[PDB]
């Protein structure tokens, strides 16, 4: 379990989760505040 | 060390001694192999159990009285989507600050056993809970049933945790049932009692 | 001992120790060399025993309603062929007290305990006697032999008290099991080619052996 | 890039429609389609299965350049 | 004595190795000092030979790996069927295949990408697919989305089963080396059990499900109104109504009255006029016969009973005066070296994928496939690419065997040795024939360009000047066209419309197929093909034959399979490794396959595809310009590339805009590869020194020291981005073109 | 069926193949080959 957590903390997994979260965020923001060219 | 198991004929995991209330050697994924994780999972199972018991009572007791002439409260599944004296979001904010306070002090308790036993306003009042997950004091244990012999504590906490499991499963059951059938849980109970041969889950899926 | 389609490989590990040992293994499935998973001598023996017992039950169960219905001891509504009972819905259904899938869930529920425990006696023979079970664990202690548990529950009539009788009864059990398994296979293919029950096939064969035959019905 | 810029802007100037450059130069598909792809029409037709004209030299030299470039590769 | 051999629990299942990157290698497991470590971790991940010397452990690893691959593929198929059921216009397409575009992908509405959901018909908005799944599903007799759902569930289950099988056969019950080495048994089981029972049972589905349902569809009856497949099995009366043979059951089969079964087992050939595909009766008969052939073929090799051949015997029996000992020693090589096997199988599987491409263009096996030009072009191109790649791989692993496994002191073979003793002659001859081919193919094109530019078309190589007719191919065409009357009496029509003689098959106003004319242009392109293939072979074969040693580097074998060079000495020894030959061979394979798919595209759009008017007037997509245009480089530059890139370059603002985006993106990646291919890591290392200085100045220099890519990785990244770029470019070009004008 | 050209050809093929010229594998083999030759001859005529 500790080993599995360590694996989940490895660079590619961390990157997939981080950029996944970011992608989700930017997507939702661009869904609620769409076509933003100013601000 | 010597206790009935979830899977007779199997060896319980090393981290499950049996000194914990509700220990039946069930952790086939080893989600509680680490001591801290096991401990946090114990607290989480506690709060889940109690919230789910309150919930199960909260949907099954009124729905059963609603079916009689005693009450006329609407379905538990649609009790949220209705309007009240104020908007539901205001209620949700008040809930967030109040429950936020309670859960805050409880979190501080989990991360540091002693630090949250005294009342910040009136230092006279204190909590008499010895181990975490069981606050005690006058507010949470006015009958003093929380402090006793280790045997009675084991028994009572085992009852608590078991009724908790049953409650969790019951609430999940209520949710899925109202999703499928489209009526109240009591209606389902009576339908099943009326015809257990056909009026089941396959009465809609097949 | 008499041999039945044996070979050097076969006779090298089949020594007449198991009941029904005619040295028959032209593929070598029971070869003790490189064993693992489910290809293992002991497990294959146990499996033969289980498939044999169940096929003994089924070979009778598949023919009894058709027979008793052709006689008249049971009503014609329950005088259905084995494949018309609802086991294969597009071939026939019958309305029982419960739904077929519900009945299936019930079936898996009971068989779940009955089988999981039986396996637990194979993995750990000493178990199924320690854990509480309505006081039934006393008669579920096994006997050191997984396939042959005995006790008050599985052998109340105290059969096989002596060795020369026990081995003889094991032999008879294995033979009856193999015959019953071939009987089930026969039910499957005969039903798959004729379209009628196996007892009807028997009657049609007894009536006219020459005309009613496998070479005839395609 | 600089000669591409100069040449496209000036061709659009001399043609009488600077709006072409002004609108198409804001995206690279515009440079590819409206600058490169368009202005090669006559060039690649210096010679063809039907006949040839005075632009055959530049078509032949165009291909010559492509070939030499790839040999470089 | 062939038997089941297995070790019980060889490797404990634990996440402990998951938390230790590079566990498989003693070097990599220690951790990173520089960034290079990272790349190495991925480069040697599947190089099981560098992990262990033990052939058994390697074999187990590859076995479970294969299970993983199969799991992935089942998940992929599951995805295709599920998307075909939930996000498609398949039923609508069934109702009108000739005027509805196949689509099984829809996009979510954000950032404007909603525009990609185009008007594909059937009251549906989405991305038009070119995989050809719809025609397969129609051929299989599928009519509803429910059946597709069920097939999806089945495929998902099978994915689970394959994954579990991998874990099981690696961790629980892992086969012994002798088990993997039972090649006679493996061959028997794969010939009889896999292919044999495969095409047999498939013939079963075709005869019991495909034929009837397709007969109904072709009759015109609404799909929902068509009887469910199980009914044709339950009620033989229906099949009897369609094919009266079934009235006599399986009796004519056992009584050898096979003629009675001519209702559903035919040998007509050609294409079904109302579908543009091969006759399903011909296909069922084909699969039945194939099944018989493979079933009897799987009984060739000796196993646990006296009967059967021994592979080693057959090998040791073949030895001539020119070759001495002949094929002796090869069995031992091919039963101890995975790389040799991988070489052979890659070469043959690649070649097979190529023949699949050709045979699928010229003999459309699915209904409403030939008139779905997008799908046909896509399939041809796709399978061609896969083929070429697999072949290059064959070269790679041939060389890898040559370096790592070859040992003439323990596993000697005469043929290989003799090949090695005259390798100079082989390579020099291949060299010469390549130069000759290049001159006498491309030189013809340059000749034509020059004559055309100088105003001398009468001096060109064409059908209207100096002719170079494909007489031999024309003769083969004529022979194959006249075959049904002479050398294949039982055959009604030809095997393909493309042969020199015949009529014309059209479906829904579009041309399915017609006789393909061969002239000077075809002579030219075919010799280009011969040239490019010969060069690719030159590079790769030279790579494998000199992998161990050369007059330049006598001990090259000790340097390994993959290494940058042996220094600037000897004049310079860059790219001497066989790996670098795979590296160059990749570029040449790209070249060859590119000109091949261009050949296919232009020929099809020019002389085959197009619409057909009443009374028989055929108007092709590019109006037969091939014969006159494809004889100069300028013709390809203008009439093919320039003319047909129109659709891709103006695809903006429509559903095909993604193809414009991918056009540009692919061009970009392609150019981007050139930075890696044209440069060297010294420059990059020094630049990195300066940047590292800048990072140190602000206390943000990483402990894992930033390193420039290795020479080899620079090459790999280069060729990878080059291929991705070029291929994706032609991808976008092809798809936009054929979807818009098709 | 008995006495038909196909039947005679088949039974004689299987007989001649079994005669040549012994285990279960041998009988299965000779039987199958006899059937193959039989079908080939029958359909060939
Ligand atoms: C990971 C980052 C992320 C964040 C911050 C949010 C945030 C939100 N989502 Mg969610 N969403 C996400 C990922 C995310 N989403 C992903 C990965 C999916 C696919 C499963 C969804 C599918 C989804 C649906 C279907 C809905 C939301 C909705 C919402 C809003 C609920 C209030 C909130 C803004 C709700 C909403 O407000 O839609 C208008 C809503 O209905 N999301
Ligand atoms: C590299 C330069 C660059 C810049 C400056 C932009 C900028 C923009 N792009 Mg573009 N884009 C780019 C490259 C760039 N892009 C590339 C390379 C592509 C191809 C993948 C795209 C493809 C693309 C699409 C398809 C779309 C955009 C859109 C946008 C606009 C989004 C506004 C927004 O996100 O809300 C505001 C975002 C925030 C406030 C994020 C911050 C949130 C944090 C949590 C705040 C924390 C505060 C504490 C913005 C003007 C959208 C648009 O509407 O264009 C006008 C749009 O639909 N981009
Ligand atoms: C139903 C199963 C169950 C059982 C066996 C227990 C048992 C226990 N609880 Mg727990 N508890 C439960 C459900 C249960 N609880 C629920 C649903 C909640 C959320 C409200 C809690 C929240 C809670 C807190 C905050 C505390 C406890 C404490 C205790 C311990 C002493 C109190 C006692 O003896 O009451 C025995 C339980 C019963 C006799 C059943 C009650 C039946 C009805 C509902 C009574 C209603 C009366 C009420 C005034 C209205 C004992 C181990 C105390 C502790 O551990 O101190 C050291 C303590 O401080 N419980
Ligand atoms: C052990 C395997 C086996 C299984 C799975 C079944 C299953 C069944 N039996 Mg059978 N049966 C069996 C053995 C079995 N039988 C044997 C060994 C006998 C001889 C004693 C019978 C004699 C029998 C009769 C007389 C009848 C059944 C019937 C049935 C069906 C209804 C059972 C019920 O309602 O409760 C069910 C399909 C009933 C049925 O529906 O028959 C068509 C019925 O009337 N069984
Ligand atoms: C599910 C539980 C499980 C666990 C805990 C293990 C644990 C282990 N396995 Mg085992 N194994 C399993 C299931 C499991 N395996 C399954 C399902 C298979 C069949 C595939 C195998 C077949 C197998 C082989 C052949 C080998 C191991 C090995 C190992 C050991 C080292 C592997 C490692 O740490 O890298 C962990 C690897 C990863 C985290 C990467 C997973 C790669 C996936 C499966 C490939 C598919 C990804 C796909 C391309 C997606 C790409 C998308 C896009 C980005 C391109 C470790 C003890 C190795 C060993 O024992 O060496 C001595 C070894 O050689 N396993
Ligand atoms: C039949 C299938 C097959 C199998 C099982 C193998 C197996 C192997 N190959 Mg071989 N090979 C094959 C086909 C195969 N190859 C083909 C078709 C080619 C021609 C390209 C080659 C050419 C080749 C070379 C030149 C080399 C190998 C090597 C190897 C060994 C190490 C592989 C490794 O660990 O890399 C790990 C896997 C990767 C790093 C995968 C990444 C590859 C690129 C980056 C993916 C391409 C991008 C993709 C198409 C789209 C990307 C989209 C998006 C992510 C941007 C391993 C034994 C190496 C070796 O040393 O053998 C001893 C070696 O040097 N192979
Ligand atoms: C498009 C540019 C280009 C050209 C023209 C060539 C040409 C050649 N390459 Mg290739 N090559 C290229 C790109 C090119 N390459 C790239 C980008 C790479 C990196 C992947 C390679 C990597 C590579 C490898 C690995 C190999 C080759 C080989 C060859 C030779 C093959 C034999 C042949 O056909 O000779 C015939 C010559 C031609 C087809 C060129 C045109 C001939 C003209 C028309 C004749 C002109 C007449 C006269 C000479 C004019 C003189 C006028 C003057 C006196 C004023 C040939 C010289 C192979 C080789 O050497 O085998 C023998 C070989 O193995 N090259
Ligand atoms: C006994 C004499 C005999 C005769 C007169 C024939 C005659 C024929 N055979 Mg047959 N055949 C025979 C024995 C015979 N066969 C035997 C012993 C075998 C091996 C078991 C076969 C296996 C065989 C095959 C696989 C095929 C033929 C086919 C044919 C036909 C075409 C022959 C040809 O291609 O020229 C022709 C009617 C071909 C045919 O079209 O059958 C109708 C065909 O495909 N034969
Ligand atoms: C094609 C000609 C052909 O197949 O020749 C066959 C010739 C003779 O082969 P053998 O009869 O010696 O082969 C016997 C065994 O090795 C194969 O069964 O092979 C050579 O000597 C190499 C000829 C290369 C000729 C240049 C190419
Ligand atoms: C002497 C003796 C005897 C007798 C014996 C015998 C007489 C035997 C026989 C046997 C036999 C007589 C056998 C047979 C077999 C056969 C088989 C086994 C067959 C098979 C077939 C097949 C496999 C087929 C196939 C196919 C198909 C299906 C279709 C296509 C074509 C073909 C043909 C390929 C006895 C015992 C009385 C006693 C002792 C002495
Ligand atoms: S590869 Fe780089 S280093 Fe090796 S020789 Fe060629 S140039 Fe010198």
């Amino acid at each position: 379990m500790r080993d599995l957590k360590t694996y989940l903390s490895v660079a590619p997994v961390v990157s997939t989760l981080w950029f996944g979260a970011l992608a989700g965020l930017l997507i939702e923001i661009n869904r609620f505040f769409p076509d933003a060219l100013i601000f | 060390p010597d206790r009935p198991l979830w899977f007779p004929g199997s060896t319980p995991p090393p981290w499950l001694d049996g000194s914990l209330p509700g220990d039946f050697g069930f952790d086939p994924l080893g989600l509680g192999s680490d001591p801290e994780s096991l401990r946090w999972n114990v607290q989480a199972e506690l709060v889940h159990s109690r919230w789910a018991m309150l919930g199960a009572a909260g949907i099954f007791i009124p729905e059963f009285l609603t079916k009689l002439g005693i009450l006329n409260t609407p379905s538990w599944y649609t009790a949220g989507e209705q309007e009240y004296f104020t908007d539901t979001t205001t209620l949700f904010i008040v809930e967030l600050v109040f429950i936020g306070w309670a859960e805050g002090r409880r979190w501080a308790d989990i991360l540091n056993p002693g630090c949250v036993n005294t009342d910040p306003i009136f230092p006279n009042n204190k909590l008499t809970g010895t181990d975490v997950g069981y606050p005690g004091g006058l507010w949470f244990d006015p009958l003093g049933w929380g402090s006793a012999s280790p045997q009675k504590l084991k028994e009572l906490r085992t009852k608590e945790i078991k009724n908790g499991r049953l409650a969790m499963l019951a609430v999940m059951g209520a949710w899925f049932q109202h999703i499928y059938t489209g009526t109240g849980p009591i209606d389902n109970l009576f339908a099943h009692l009326a015809d257990p041969g056909h009026a089941t889950i396959f009465a809609a899926f097949t | 001992r008499p041999l039945w389609f044996a070979s050097k490989q076969s006779l090298s590990y089949l020594d007449g120790s198991l009941p029904g040992d005619y040295g028959f293994d032209p593929l070598g499935l029971s070869d003790p060399e490189g064993t693992g998973g489910f290809i293992e001598p002991r497990w294959l023996a146990y499996g033969e025993v289980i498939n044999g017992r169940f096929a003994m039950l089924g070979a009778v169960g598949a023919i009894a309603p058709e027979y008793l219905g052709k006689v008249g001891l049971i009503p014609q509504e329950t005088a259905l062929a084995w494949f018309q009972t609802g086991v294969i819905p597009p071939a026939g259904t019958y309305n029982y007290w419960a739904d077929n899938y519900t009945l299936f869930v019930l079936e898996m529920a009971l068989m779940g305990f009955a089988e999981h425990r039986r396996f637990q006696d194979w993995a750990k023979p000493g178990s199924m006697g320690k854990q509480y079970f309505l006081g039934l664990e006393k008669g579920f202690g096994g006997s050191g032999n997984p396939a042959y548990p005995g006790g008050p529950f599985f052998n109340p009539l105290g059969f096989g008290k002596d060795e020369k009788s026990l081995k003889e009864l094991k032999l008879k059990e294995v033979k009856n099991g193999r015959l019953a398994m071939l009987a089930i296979l026969g039910y499957f293919i005969q039903g798959l080619v004729t379209g009628v029950g196996p007892y009807q096939n028997l009657l049609d064969h007894v009536a006219d052996p020459v005309n009613n035959n496998v070479l005839t019905s395609l | 890039w600089v000669t591409f810029y100069w040449h496209w802007k000036h061709i659009t100037l001399w043609r009488g429609n600077v709006s072409q450059f002004n609108e198409s130069s804001t995206y690279l598909m515009g440079w590819l389609r409206d600058y490169l792809w368009l202005n090669s029409s006559q060039l690649i037709n210096g010679y063809n299965p039907f006949g040839m004209n005075s632009l055959s030299v530049w078509a032949w030299m165009f291909l010559f350049g492509h070939l030499v470039w790839a040999t470089g590769f | 004595e062939v038997k089941i051999l297995v070790d019980r629990d060889p490797i404990k299942t634990s996440f402990e190795q998951w938390a230790k990157p590079g566990h498989f290698s003693r070097t990599i497991a220690k951790g990173p000092d520089t960034t290079t470590w990272i790349w190495n971790l991925h480069a040697d991940a599947h190089d099981f030979d560098s992990h262990t010397s033990d052939l058994e452990e390697i074999s187990r690893k590859v076995f479970s790996a294969h299970f993983g691959q199969l799991s992935i593929i089942f998940l992929w198929l599951s995805g295709m069927y599920f998307h075909g059921a939930r996000f498609s216009n398949y039923e609508a397409w069934l109702n009108d295949p000739t005027h509805i575009k196949p689509s099984a992908q829809v996009v979510w509405p954000i950032v404007g990408q909603e525009i990609l959901n185009g008007d594909v018909g059937g009251g549906f908005r989405g991305i038009q697919i070119t995989s050809g799944f719809f025609q397969i599903w129609r051929a299989s007799g599928i009519t509803s989305e429910l059946q597709l759902y069920c097939t999806a569930i089945g495929a998902l289950v099978f994915a689970g089963l394959m994954l579990f099988a991998g874990w099981f056969h690696y961790h629980k019950a892992a086969p012994k080396l002798a088990w993997f080495q039972d090649v006679e048994s493996m061959l028997n089981h794969h010939l009889a059990g896999l292919l044999g029972l495969g095409s047999l049972s498939w013939a079963g589905h075709q005869v019991h499900v495909s034929l009837p349902i397709n007969q109904f569809l072709n009759a015109g009856v609404d799909p929902k109104e068509i009887p469910l497949p199980h009914e044709f099995i339950l009620n033989r009366d229906l099949l009897a109504q369609l094919y009266p043979s079934f009235a006599e059951g399986a009796t004519p089969f056992f009584t050898l009255n096979w003629s009675k079964y001519a209702d559903f087992l035919t040998f007509r050939g050609g294409l079904d006029p109302l579908t543009g595909g091969l006759w399903l009766t011909d296909i069922a008969h084909h699969h039945l016969a194939i099944a018989i052939l493979f079933l009897i073929a799987g009984h060739m090799y000796r196993t646990n009973w006296g009967i059967g051949h021994g592979i080693k015997d057959i090998l040791e029996a073949h030895k001539g005066p020119f070759t001495g000992q002949g094929h002796k020693g090869l069995y031992e090589i091919l039963t101890t070296s995975w790389h040799a096997q991988l070489s052979i199988n890659l070469a043959m599987l690649g070649s097979l994928t190529i023949v699949v491409a050709q045979h699928m263009y010229s003999m459309p096996p699915y209904p409403y496939l030939a008139t779905d030009y997008a799908t046909q072009l896509s399939l041809f191109t796709h399978h061609m690419w896969i083929g070429g790649f697999l072949i290059v791989g064959a070269a790679a692993h041939a060389a890898i065997f040559m370096v790592r496994d070859y040992d003439p002191t323990t596993r000697y073979n005469d043929l290989l040795d003799r090949v090695l003793r005259h390798r100079d002659a082989i390579i020099s001859h291949l060299n010469w024939v390549c130069i000759f081919l290049g001159f006498h193919s491309f030189g013809l094109y340059i000749h034509n360009d020059t004559m055309s530019a100088l105003g001398r078309p009468q001096d060109m190589f064409s059908d209207t000047a100096i002719q170079l007719q494909p007489v031999f191919a024309q003769w083969i065409q004529n022979t194959h066209a006249l075959a049904p009357g002479t050398t294949a009496p039982g055959a009604t029509a030809s095997t393909s419309l493309t042969w020199g003689g015949g009529d014309l098959v059209a479906v829904g106003g579009k041309v399915a197929l017609l006789p393909i004319p061969l002239g000077t242009a075809d002579f030219l392109v075919h010799h280009i093909h011969a040239f490019t293939i010969h060069v690719t072979v030159l590079i790769l074969l030279k790579g494998v034959l000199f992998a161990r040693s050369s007059r330049l580097i006598p001990d090259k074998a000790n340097l390994g399979f993959r290494f940058p060079c042996d220094g600037p000495g000897r004049g310079g020894t860059c790219q001497v490794s066989a790996w670098d030959h795979v590296f160059l061979g990749l570029f040449w394979m790209y070249n060859s396959i590119s000109v091949v798919i261009f050949h296919f595209s232009w020929k099809m759009q020019s002389d085959v595809w197009g619409t057909i008017n009443d009374q028989g007037v055929v108007t092709h997509i590019t109006a037969g310009n091939f014969a006159q245009s494809s004889i100069t480089i300028n013709g390809w530059l203008r009439d093919f590339l320039w003319a047909q890139a129109s659709q891709v370059i103006q695809s903006y603002g429509s559903s095909l805009s993604a193809y414009g985006l991918f056009f540009l993106g692919a061009h970009f990646v392609w150019a981007f590869s050139l930075m890696f291919l044209f440069s060297g890591r010294g420059y990059w290392q020094e630049l990195i020194e300066s940047i590292v200085w800048a990072h140190n100045k602000l206390k943000v220099a990483p402990a894992t020291q930033p390193r420039a890519l290795s020479i080899v990785q620079g090459r790999a990244v280069g060729v990878t981005h080059y291929l991705l770029g070029g291929i994706a470019t032609t991808w976008a070009f092809f798809l936009a073109r054929i979807i818009a004008v098709g | 069926f008995i006495g038909s050209p196909t039947n005679l050809i088949m039974v004689t093929s299987t007989s001649l193949m079994l005669f040549a010229g012994f285990t279960l594998a041998d009988t299965l083999a000779c039987g199958v080959v006899g059937h193959i030759i039989g079908v080939g001859v029958v359909l060939g005529l």
